[PDB]
């Protein structure tokens, strides 16, 4: 059963991408004051599973949801830009630089270490359909 | 693999208590003010085996 | 239903998955959203696993027809 | 159990609390 | 009957040697997961076991009738999995030499015995 | 679904 | 259960 | 066209040049008594928005005017 | 399903069977051409 | 030729990506000419038309004093994804040949 | 419309005078 | 070679084992103070020989970790709610320079192994083809 | 046997 | 004892002694 590690392998670089795209959208809006509904940008965050069905003993990983992160808003006190509150505190995005980086070098790693399983269980078949010959 | 995640929270806090102090700083001419206090709490990770 | 029909159908599996691997292959390239490099570049691999194991099933296949029709009667 | 052996029972849930 | 009885050994072995690949690569898969415990399998054990008693599944979704044993966690970690990438990148590197030796052994006794009926 | 992975084509078509 | 992967779920999370 | 990561690193990377060359253009006329017309110059600022391409789900940085 | 592992090993054992087979026949065939090739 | 047929497609989007490359890097190479205006091309749109080439202008981001309406964040990125759609070409339609080239040998 | 798309016109002349004419 | 590749996992094991401890330490030299109100006393890792069946040599387990016996640094805080009567707040004797030195060594022995492991498995790779 | 690897072994240390 | 070869007996354990006694 070497070929389940297609589905296995393909949805873990799936996952790892969508995590890295996730991290990468956050560090890119690190500094944005506004959305496109005014209001301010809330770091997100994926949810990984496991890809299993009800009775799959283990498989791969998937992305539940998205999940705005839990931290307190970056408050500045900048009470002459258009946007702001009652008191001035302009509400800016909770992003921690540093995470998002280790993030995204971890998903990364993580994304090359998937295509070395799958190149090396595409070699096996290879060479296991070269079985008598 | 897991001890870039100890060094990112070591930098991470670090970030919080240099915000602290800078917040310190900025009311050095603040009325009647009283500084806040920085401390680095270890938190030893439990579990098996080391 | 017979041994050429499950040929047959064998043959069409395999047509069908370098067909859709093929497909979305030239979607990517075209550059319309959604479609992946991750499942375009493991779909071609998949094809090419499916060829390869349709090539050997031929080479087999051959191998013993030749034996079959090597006997003396 | 010695490390990179295997048991039949999973490991208990690590915590690493601030405050006792 | 013979010739089935005489392939079986090796050929389990390289069955059984695929389903724990299987399962490596998940462990590989869910390296990032919070909260994974990492699974491996009795390699001996189970291929007597198989040995004995036919192959079976729990349901057939389908898995194998193996039992996935949990690996001793050699460090601990926040996020809440065991499974170390040191550990999971040796034994799949190792498992791999071992699957591609019982292809070997296997494509050799074929061999040894078209040898024999070939004329 | 609802988050494209960072190896497509941009969502904007 | 899974969860977040990473930073959030390896830094010391609140009491509660 | 990009690839999701390049579109959004790239405009990460557009959006700060542009917030660069306000700064630079605000630098350069701290001093400035008057523009080309009769009128004093004034302190420009940019702002921010998340092109949320989808539903809430990710997106780079645009700058919807200075 | 069934995996390129189970798929070849079977695929061989049958070549292997029809080829023994094969040469059984033909040996069975040689001696009894043989056998009426005879002069009595 | 069926031979063409297949390899038609792929063929196609690597001399565009090829051209495209060229385009792009003139861009760079011309980003200090005063005057010079950013060229490119709709890959989509004339890969329709090779397969069943017209330059257009790139809108500009920032007024410069010297006319040059080059970015060079812009097409830094479109010439990084520009190569690497290249390589990604390059290996598809080597796979093919090899695929084709398996199915003959023996 | 949006910086970085593609246009079948080239951009206007980029002319900044010093005095209002 | 397959015991060659359980020294080589195992070593590899140590010596992560080792870089995570001097991370730890390296995170660790300002604390003040841990969950139960004890200063933070460094860790060290001991190493043996994990030769059980294979005479005198075989691969190195991580046999302990220990807190380093060198004497805790004193601050004078009388302020402190963790000062003694004396007023000396207790901070981990942490030698910086030694854990960067430490870091730097475990990785270029994690390193090494690597390599090594590498070029067994391929030795052995080769070896499946023997005689042909 | 063995003991603590790198820093603290190769350091002088008062005899005992 | 030449270094880089081989000898039946180990080697003596090495001492740095900060001080004489």
């Amino acid at each position: 059963a070497l070929l389940n590690i297609f589905d296995i392998a393909g949805s873990a670089l799936a996952a790892q991408s969508k995590r890295l795209n996730v991290a990468a959208s956050n560090l890119a809006n690190a500094d944005s004051v506004t959305g496109p509904d005014g209001q301010p940008y809330r770091a997100k965050q994926v949810v990984f599973q496991v890809d299993a069905a009800p009775g799959q003993a283990t498989g791969g990983v998937k992305v539940a949801s998205v999940i705005e992160s839990q931290a307190p808003e970056k408050l500045v006190y900048e009470p002459g830009n258009p946007l702001a509150d009652a008191n001035g505190y302009v509400k800016m995005p909770n992003v921690d630089v540093v995470g998002e980086m280790v993030n995204t070098m971890s998903a990364s790693r993580s994304y090359q270490a998937n295509i070395e399983v799958l190149n090396t269980v595409k070699s096996m078949m290879l060479k296991t359909l070269t079985l008598g010959q | 693999d897991h001890a870039i995640y100890t060094a990112m929270g070591a930098a991470s806090q670090t970030l919080n208590q240099q915000a602290v102090t800078a917040s310190n700083l900025a009311n050095a001419s603040t009325p009647g003010f009283r500084a806040q206090l920085n401390a680095l709490r270890a938190v030893p990770v439990d579990g098996l085996s080391l | 239903v017979s041994f050429a029909g499950q040929l047959h159908a064998a043959l069409d599996r395999i047509s069908d998955r370098q067909a859709a691997a093929r497909v979305q292959a030239e979607k990517f390239t075209l550059g319309e959203p959604g479609i992946a490099l991750n499942d375009v570049m493991a779909d071609m691999q998949k094809a090419s696993v499916s060829m390869q194991m349709g090539i050997q099933v031929r080479n087999k296949l051959v191998a013993a027809y030749q034996e079959v029709m090597s006997m003396q009667v | 159990g010695v490390p990179g052996a295997l048991s039949n029972q999973p490991a208990p849930p690590n915590e690493a609390p601030i405050a006792t | 009957d013979r010739l089935d009885a005489a392939l079986r050994f090796q050929q389990e072995a390289l069955n059984l040697r695929a389903q724990r690949q299987e399962i490596l690569a998940a462990n590989i898969a869910n390296a990032d997961t919070p909260g994974y415990q990492a699974r491996d399998i009795d390699f001996a054990s189970e291929l007597k076991k198989v040995m004995v008693r036919g192959r079976e599944e729990t349901g057939g979704v389908s898995s194998p009738a193996v039992d996935l044993l949990y690996r001793v966690p050699d460090q601990p970690s926040l996020d809440g999995n065991t499974v170390d990438m040191d550990r999971e990148r040796t034994q799949f590197a190792d498992n791999s030499l071992k699957y591609q030796m019982g292809l070997t052994v296997l494509g050799s006794q074929l061999k040894g015995m078209m040898n024999v009926l070939q004329g």
